[PDB]
């Protein structure tokens, strides 16, 4: 199948037409995306298939043909762009200052965009392209609008 | 079956539309991986 880096589309048949479940990221041959896009199912890339090689539900991460590649951070400073995959649009860079989930365990860095949920698995990005972590799991707020966490694995 | 399609690189992109607020929200975070506001 195609290998190469970047980002991807997550696309079913089993509704009306061709839909858009989610967005991925394809590094060093791994592919990543969030556990509610897939459900941890197999994925096809032309005639070839992915494995789920490792998944969280409590994290709602997933990687394919491999373990978990990206290990980069929110410096807790600096702005940040959401490479936004949105279903049937082309992909657009969009940068904001992350606020911040505040729970028991630790603060998260959180992105207010609004997109369909479609959206799901679309990388965030530092000044130097390193994805930073995954968003589509957060939160609806006072206003209605949705927050979502800056949702990064650990690299073993 | 679910299928992949490259949809674009990995890029910061100089000079994109900067839009959003950066909020400080009281989280929990349950066993299904479901966040919510805990207040
Ligand atoms: C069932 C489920 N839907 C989501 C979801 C993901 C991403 C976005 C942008 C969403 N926006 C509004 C509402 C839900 C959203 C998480 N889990």
């Amino acid at each position: 199948g195609e290998t190469t880096d970047g980002v991807y589309r997550v696309m079913t048949r089993r509704l009306l037409g061709s839909t858009q479940v989610g967005v991925g990221v394809m590094q060093e041959g791994v592919f990543h995306t969030m556990w509610h896009v897939t459900k941890g199912a197999a994925l096809r890339s032309g005639e070839g298939r992915l494995d789920p090689y490792w998944g969280d539900v409590k994290q709602d991460l997933v990687s394919y043909c491999g373990p978990w590649k990206l290990d980069a951070a929110w410096d807790g400073l600096s702005e940040v762009q959401l490479l936004a995959v949105p279903p049937g649009e082309r992909a657009k860079n969009i940068q904001t200052l992350p606020g911040i989930f505040k729970t028991k365990d630790g603060d998260i860095g959180a992105v207010a965009l609004d997109y369909p949920a479609g959206t799901s698995g679309s990388p965030i990005l530092d000044k130097c392209g390193r994805v930073i972590g995954l968003y589509g799991n957060g939160v609806v707020i006072k206003n209605g609008s949705y927050v979502s966490a800056i949702t990064q694995g650990k690299r073993e | 079956d679910m299928y992949i399609e490259r949809a674009g690189d990995i890029t910061w992109e100089k000079d994109a539309e900067v839009t959003g607020n950066s909020p400080r929200l009281d989280v929990a975070l349950d066993e299904s991986g479901d966040f919510s506001l805990v207040e």
